[PDB]
RNA sequence: UGAAACCGUUAAGAGGUAAACGGGUGGGGUCCGCGCAGUCCGCCCGGAGGAUUCAACCCGGCGGCGGGUCCGGCCGUGCCGG
RNA sequence: ACGCGUCCCCCGCGAGCGCACGGGGUCGGCGGCGAUGUCGGCUACCCACCCGACCCGUCUUGAAACACGGACCAAGGAGUCUAACACGUGCGCGAGUCGGGGGCUACGAAAGCCGCCGUGGCGCAAUGAAGGUGAAGGCCGGCGCCGCCGGCCGAGGUGGGAUCCCGAGGCCUUCCAGUCCGCCGAGGGCGCACCACCGGCCCGUCUCGCCCGCCGCGCCGGGGAGGUGGAGCACGAGCGCACGU
RNA sequence: AGAGUGGCGCGGACGCUACGCCGCGACGAGUAGGAGGGCCGCUGCGGUGAGCCUUGAAGCCUAGGGCGCGGGCCCGGGUGGA
C-alpha cells in the first residue's frame, strides 16, 4: 500500500533535508514541504498539486489518475488558470470538493495558489 | 494482492509493440529492507 | 564495530573500570588453572566436582569404527519410506505388508521408544531391543534379521 | 514507482512500468546506436544527471 | 581466576605460535592455476578422456 | 426522519437536568440537618455537668474518639523503627499531618513516634478549615483537587458521603465508614507555624512542643495553616 | 510468504467488520485546576453546599 | 527531603518491539488501536505478545495443537499463535482445523492445507473476528531450551540434578573426587 | 600558508594588603542596529475614476464517479468437470 | 411548603431578555521624547565597589598541607587483533540445518551454480569401570488362579492458572404484543504456558520368590515384587549468520 | 443517540515526521561502578545532494554579530591561494 512504502521512505529518500532541527522535503507535488504521511507526493493513489506557471502569468494544476498508477509518462494531469485571484480559486475549490477527490488537502491548496500570485504581481 | 497485470513490450523504437507477458511473481514477493 | 562498544564511553573517565584502589594488573590468581588444591579450591569443587581422580579401564589403540552403532525408535520407523508403502497397504483385503529396510537408511539397531501405527510390517534391523521385537510382533509383523 | 524516484532516478518520462525490450537490444555493438536508443524511450535525462 | 559456574578449557598457545602461522590468501588464484593447467592436460592428450 | 428524533433529543437532556435538581435539593436538606446534630450534641455536654454540678456530683466528659498528628523532626539520620511507624501513619516528611482514630492499637504506634511529633483532639473549626482549604484527593493514583462533589461521590459513593458536607461528620464523629474516607485524603500539607515553636526537640510539658496537647493543638493550626 | 497479507492499513480500518467493534472517541481534553480557596470566595462556597 | 527510595521504580516491562521488520510494525499499529478502543482482553495480550524476544516465544508443534482440541467441548474454534506452527513426524492423521500464526513452516501448510482447514495470519484475525470470539490461546514450551538444564542448585552440592559446563563426556572427564563414595565423598 | 610560547613599540585603561577567580550592579569604550515621527491582513460603508467584463445559453476537449440490474476481456495464497 | 386525574397509613420538549466573588487578564484607558547627537544593544573588551572565595592531579579513615609530580607552549601519547567458552539480542530455515575444503564458467582476489559434491560437523538417547543393556498403559470376552486367545481407547492425576464458551435476567419516549441485530450480565462449563504435590517407564545397584523359552537341554537365555545412584523418558527446538557483555 | 411488522446563498482554523502530537500527578546529592541518548567532535569506503569553489577552496587571525543546559556550531571582516 501506501501505508507500506511509508515506513521504507520516512527516513532515507533522496528527496530528504534535515538539520537546524527542522526537516523538509522537495518532492514535485508536496505543498506545505513536509515529510508526512498526509502530504507526501508520489506514494498515494491520488495527488493534488499547484505549481507557478509556465512563464510569470497565472497557475498550473495537477491532479492523479486512478488509472494506470504504474504508467508514468501518462499519470498527471495538466490545465492553466489565468484568471481574477478570487475567481480563479473558485476552479481549485470546485476540484476538491465536488469531485470527492481526496478531501483532506482543501486547505492547503487555497494557501498555495494564493501565494503563488501575491509572488507574480509587481514587489513593493 | 498477488494479482498480476499484463506487461507490454516496446520495440527498439520507441513505440509499443502489440506483445505482452505475464508478471514473474518475484515481484511480488516482499520488500524487506533490513 | 570499535564504536558501539564500552571503550568510548570511558575517555574521560580516570580508572577506566578497573579501580580506583586495586588496579588492573597484570595476573592477581596465578595464571590459567592455578590454585587447584589451594587457593581457587571452592569454585572447582562447586561446579566442577570430580575433576581430580582416576576411574574405569584404559583401552589403547581404540578404533571407533568397530563401536558403530546408529540408532532408529518406533514412534517414527516408518521415517524411512515414500508416503506409498503406508496408503495402499491400509486399502488391502488379502493382509500385505511392505519391507523396511534399516541398512539401507544409515541405521543399525533398532530401538523401542513410542506407538506404533498399526498396520503389517515386516522389519530388517542389525540389532533388536527388546521392546522392539514386543511391540511389531503384539500388532502383527516379523522381525528378520541381518549382518 | 514511487520508490525508485527516491533513488534519484530521472523517471518522470519515463513510459512505464518495470521496462522491458525486443530481443534486438542484445546484439548492438555500437554506442551512437545505444544513445540514439536511450533517447527514445525517454531516460537520456538520467545519464545528463 | 574463574568468576564462578563456567567451564573449564586447556589452550595450546603456550608455544610461540606466531612465527609458524598459516594464511590462504593465495586461496582464489591458486583455484584459477589448478584450473589452468588443469585446462593445459587434455589439450595436450587429444582424444583420450581427461577421465584417464 | 430528524423531526421526531429531534424531539426525542428534546427528551434526554431534561432527564439528565433533573437527575440534578433532584439531587441539588438533597445538598441543601443533609446539610441543615446536621446543623440540628451540632447544637443537640454541644448543648448535651453542657446539659449533664450542670446537674451533676447541681447535686454535688462530678460529670467527666467524653473521651476523645480523633486526633490530628503532625510530624515535626525531619528526615535525616533516623532509628529504624521509627521510620516503619510515621511510614504507616502516611506522615513521610517535615510538616505534614493526618487523621487518626483512636484505641490501644493506635495509642502505643503514638508513645513509639512522641519526640517526632505532636497530636491532640481536633474541634469543629480545625476539622473544616483543614478540609475547605488545603484538602486534596487520592482518585487514578494522583493527588487531584477538589473543587466539585462527583469526586467524593464518584470513588467513595456505595458508602454514602457524597457531597463535602458528608466528610465532616464522619470524621468530625467517627463513623462507620471512616476508614475508607481517611484513606481516601491525602495527608496535608501546611507550611510552617508563624508565630513560632516554643523548643523544637523537647517534650510540651517540659517547654516545647512535642507529645500530645489535650486543648492547645488548637494553637498550632491556625498559626500552620 | 508473506507474514501479513494486506499491508493497506488506511482501508483495513474503514470496512465494515472493524466499525461495529469498537466503544465511542473522547476528544475533549480537561485542563488543570487553581483551588479558589471557599473560606474567600463567594460563589465557588455556594457550590459546595 | 521526603523518606522514599529511588530503587525499582523504572519498570521493566517492553513496550515497543526491537526489532525492525515493517511487516512486523504495521502489524503492531492495528493492534494498539484495537486493544485501546475495545471492550474484550484477547487483544491486549496479543499486543504483549508481538513485542516478544524469539525465546520468550517459542515454537509451538501440530501434534501439541492437535493435542490441545481433542478435550471435551472446545469446537467451532480457532488456535493462535504468536511464534510459528512446525511439523511432526510421529503423527499421521489430521483433521480440518483453523491457524492463526505468523510464520507457517512449509511442510505444516501441506499437511493442514491437505485436510481441509485454512491458514490465517495477523491481518486476517483482525476483521474476521475484531473483539475476539470463536478462540483458543495456545503456545508452545517456553522451558525446550537447553540452558534450562544448566540452571537451579549449582552442580556440586546435595540433591540436586543440574547438567555442568563440561567440554566433552567420555569416561575421565569430571570421572573421581565428588562423583564416588570412593574418592573423598560423594554428595 | 606562517598558529602558540616569548619579545618590542602605538592606544586605551587602570595601580599601597602577590596576582588571578564567582555572584551582583554602576562608569567608559568599541563596534554593531544601517536605528531618529513608526506594523501589516481581510471583509464591510461613503466619495473620485480605469478594463470591454459577469451571470445564463449553445460549441469542442479532459478528469472525479456506480448505470442499486449495458456489453465484453483480464487476472486468482479459489474450486468442479474432460 | 403553592396546578390537577386516581394508590395510600395517619383522620418526562413553556417563551424569551438581563446582572455576576461562577471551569488561570483584559481596557470598546492615557502621556512625553525624536537626524549629526541622541535611542537601543542581557551577549564580548577595559576599570570601580559590597558580599563570597587556600592549587591542581593523587594514594589514602584523613591533604591547602612541613606528603610526592607540575617553569612555560606546540606536536605525539595508553583495554587492542586473533583463539576458545558462556548468557542475552537481532535475522534465515525448522527435526532438521551448514559447503566453510573441492569442483564449473576494469569493478572481480567479487559474484551465480553443484546434490548420486552432506563425506563430515553439531542435533534428534541415555546409562555402566565393563561385557552390555536401552525408554505407558488400561478395560470386557475363549481356559476365585495362573499360560495364551480376540474387540475397543489411549500418552495418566489433584491444586492454582492470562483468555475463550453456555446465559437465569434486563438495555425508556404515548401504551399493548412481536422479532432480528448488538452490548451488558447472577452463577455455572473446556482448562495454553510457568509452578507445587502425588503415580509410572529406560540404564546402574541392593533384598525376596516362582514360573517360563529352546536346531546346540547347560556354570545356557528370558520374565516378576519392593528399596536405592544418574549429567535419563514423559508428543520435540535445534543449526548457520551478526551484535553486545 | 437501535431497524421494521400489527392496534433564495454550493460555504465550515490548525492537525497525524503514529519512531508524531497531545493529556493529568510525584519526585530530581552522589565517590568506586553500571546503564541509556547524543541534529556532541576526528579521519577513511558504498549511496545520495541536477550540493558548493579562481566573481576566491582549506587553515589562520578577529575590542565584528547569532545559536544550545552541554559537547560544540551558524554568520560579518581580513589573510591565504586549490
Amino acid at each position: 500500500s501506501a501505508h507500506l512504502q511509508w515506513m521504507v521512505v520516512r527516513n532515507c529518500s533522496s528527496f530528504l533535508i534535515k538539520r537546524n532541527k527542522q526537516t523538509y522535503s522537495t518532492e514535485p507535488n508536496n505543498l506545505k514541504a513536509r515529510n508526512s504521511f498526509r502530504y507526501n507526493g508520489l506514494i498515494h493513489r491520488k495527488t493534488v498539486g499547484v505549481e507557478p506557471a509556465a512563464d510569470g502569468k497565472g497557475v498550473v494544476v495537477v491532479m492523479k489518475r486512478r488509472s494506470g498508477q504504474r504508467k508514468p509518462a501518462t499519470s498527471y494531469v495538466r490545465t492553466t488558470i489565468n484568471k481574477n485571484a478570487r475567481a480563479t480559486l473558485s476552479s481549485i475549490r470546485h476540484m476538491i470538493r465536488k469531485n470527492k477527490y481526496h478531501p483532506d488537502l482543501r486547505m492547503a491548496a487555497i494557501r498555495r495558489a494564493s501565494a503563488i500570485l501575491r509572488s507574480q504581481k509587481p514587489v513593493m | 494482492a498477488c494479482a498480476r497485470p499484463l506487461i507490454s513490450v516496446y520495440s527498439e523504437k520507441g513505440e509499443s509493440s502489440g506483445k505482452n507477458v505475464t508478471l514473474p511473481a518475484v515481484f511480488k514477493a516482499p520488500i524487506r529492507p533490513d | 564495530p570499535s564504536r558501539l562498544r564500552k571503550t568510548r564511553k570511558l575517555r574521560g573517565h580516570v580508572s577506566h573500570g578497573h579501580g580506583r584502589i586495586g588496579k588492573h594488573r597484570k595476573h592477581p590468581g596465578g595464571r590459567g588453572n592455578a590454585g587447584g588444591m589451594h587457593h581457587h579450591r571452592i569454585n572447582f569443587d562447586k561446579y566442577h566436582p570430580g575433576y581430580f581422580g582416576k576411574v574405569g579401564m584404559r583401552h589403547y589403540h581404540l578404533k571407533r569404527n568397530q563401536s558403530f552403532c546408529p540408532t532408529v525408535n518406533l514412534d517414527k520407523l516408518w521415517t524411512l519410506v515414500s508416503e506409498q508403502t503406508r496408503v495402499n497397504a491400509a486399502k488391502n483385503k488379502t493382509g500385505a505388508a511392505p519391507i523396511i529396510d534399516v541398512v539401507r537408511s544409515g541405521y543399525y539397531k533398532v530401538l523401542g521408544k513410542g506407538k506404533l501405527p498399526k498396520q503389517p510390517v515386516i522389519v530388517k534391523a542389525k540389532f533388536f531391543s527388546r521392546r522392539a521385537e514386543e511391540k511389531i510382533k503384539g500388532v502383527g509383523g516379523a522381525c528378520v534379521l541381518v549382518a | 514507482p514511487a520508490l525508485v524516484m527516491s533513488k534519484g532516478h530521472r523517471i518522470e518520462e519515463v513510459p512505464e512500468l518495470p521496462l522491458v525490450v525486443e530481443d534486438k537490444v542484445e546484439g548492438y555493438k555500437k554506442t551512437k546506436e545505444a544513445v540514439l536508443l536511450l533517447k527514445k524511450l525517454k531516460a537520456w535525462n538520467d545519464i545528463k544527471k | 581466576a574463574p568468576s564462578r559456574n563456567g567451564m573449564i578449557l586447556k589452550p595450546h598457545f603456550h608455544k610461540d605460535w606466531q612465527r609458524r602461522v598459516a594464511t590462504w590468501f593465495n586461496q582464489p588464484a591458486r583455484k584459477i592455476r589448478r584450473r589452468k593447467a588443469r585446462q593445459a592436460r587434455a589439450r595436450r592428450i587429444a582424444p583420450r578422456p581427461a577421465a584417464g | 426522519n430528524f423531526a421526531e428524533l429531534k424531539i426525542k433529543r428534546l427528551r434526554k437532556k431534561f432527564a439528565q437536568k433533573m437527575l440534578r435538581k433532584a439531587r441539588r435539593k438533597l445538598i441543601y436538606e443533609k446539610a441543615k440537618h446536621y446543623h440540628k446534630e451540632y447544637r443537640q450534641m454541644y448543648r448535651t455536654e453542657i446539659r449533664m455537668a450542670r446537674m451533676a454540678r447541681k447535686a454535688g456530683n462530678f460529670y467527666v466528659p467524653a473521651e476523645p474518639k480523633l486526633a490530628f498528628v503532625i510530624r515535626i523532626r525531619g528526615i535525616n539520620g533516623v532509628s529504624p523503627k521509627v521510620r516503619k511507624v510515621l511510614q504507616l501513619l502516611r506522615l513521610r516528611q517535615i510538616f505534614n499531618g493526618t487523621f487518626v482514630k483512636l484505641n490501644k492499637a493506635s495509642i502505643n504506634m503514638l508513645r513509639i513516634v512522641e519526640p517526632y511529633i505532636a497530636w491532640g483532639y481536633p474541634n469543629l473549626k480545625s476539622v473544616n478549615e483543614l478540609i475547605y482549604k488545603r484538602g486534596y484527593g487520592k482518585i487514578n493514583k494522583k493527588r487531584i483537587a477538589l473543587t466539585d462533589n462527583t469526586l467524593i461521590a464518584r470513588s467513595l459513593g456505595k458508602y454514602n458521603i457524597i457531597c463535602m458536607e458528608d466528610l465532616i461528620h464522619e470524621i468530625y464523629t467517627v463513623g462507620k465508614h471512616f476508614k475508607e474516607a481517611n484513606n481516601f485524603l491525602w495527608p496535608f500539607k501546611l507550611s510552617s507555624p508563624r508565630g513560632g515553636m516554643k523548643k523544637k526537640t523537647t517534650h510540651f510539658v517540659e517547654g516545647g512542643d512535642a507529645g500530645n496537647r489535650e486543648d492547645q493543638i488548637n494553637r498550632l493550626i491556625r498559626r500552620m495553616n | 510468504m508473506h507474514k501479513m497479507l494486506n499491508t493497506d492499513l488506511s482501508r483495513i480500518l474503514k470496512s465494515p467488520e472493524i466499525q461495529r467493534a469498537l466503544r465511542a472517541p473522547r476528544k475533549k481534553i480537561h485542563r488543570r485546576v487553581l483551588k479558589k480557596n471557599p473560606l474567600k470566595n463567594l460563589r465557588i462556597m455556594l457550590k459546595l453546599n | 527531603g521526603v523518606d522514599i527510595r529511588h530503587n525499582k521504580d523504572r519498570k521493566v516491562r517492553r513496550k515497543e518491539p526491537k526489532s525492525q521488520d515493517i511487516y512486523l510494525r504495521l502489524l503492531v499499529k492495528l493492534y494498539r488501536f484495537l486493544a485501546r478502543r475495545t471492550n474484550s482482553t484477547f487483544n491486549q495480550v496479543v499486543l504483549k505478545r508481538l513485542f516478544m524476544s524469539r525465546t520468550n516465544r517459542p515454537p509451538l508443534s501440530l501434534s501439541r495443537m492437535i493435542r490441545k482440541m481433542k478435550l471435551p467441548g472446545r469446537e467451532n474454534k480457532t488456535a493462535v499463535v504468536v511464534g510459528t506452527v512446525t511439523d511432526d513426524v510421529r503423527v499421521q492423521e489430521v483433521p480440518k482445523l483453523k491457524v492463526c500464526a505468523l510464520r507457517v513452516t512449509s511442510r505444516a501448510r501441506s499437511r493442514i492445507l491437505k485436510a481441509g482447514g485454512k491458514i490465517l495470519t495477523f491481518d486476517q484475525l483482525a476483521l474476521d473476528s475484531p473483539k475476539g470470539r470463536g478462540t483458543v490461546l495456545l503456545s508452545g514450551p517456553r522451558k525446550g531450551r537447553e540452558v534450562y538444564r544448566h540452571f537451579g542448585k549449582a552442580p556440586g552440592t546435595p540433591h540436586s540434578h543440574t547438567k555442568p559446563y563440561v567440554r566433552s563426556k567420555g569416561r575421565k572427564f569430571e570421572r573421581a573426587r565428588g562423583r564416588r563414595a570412593s574418592r573423598g565423598y560423594k554428595n
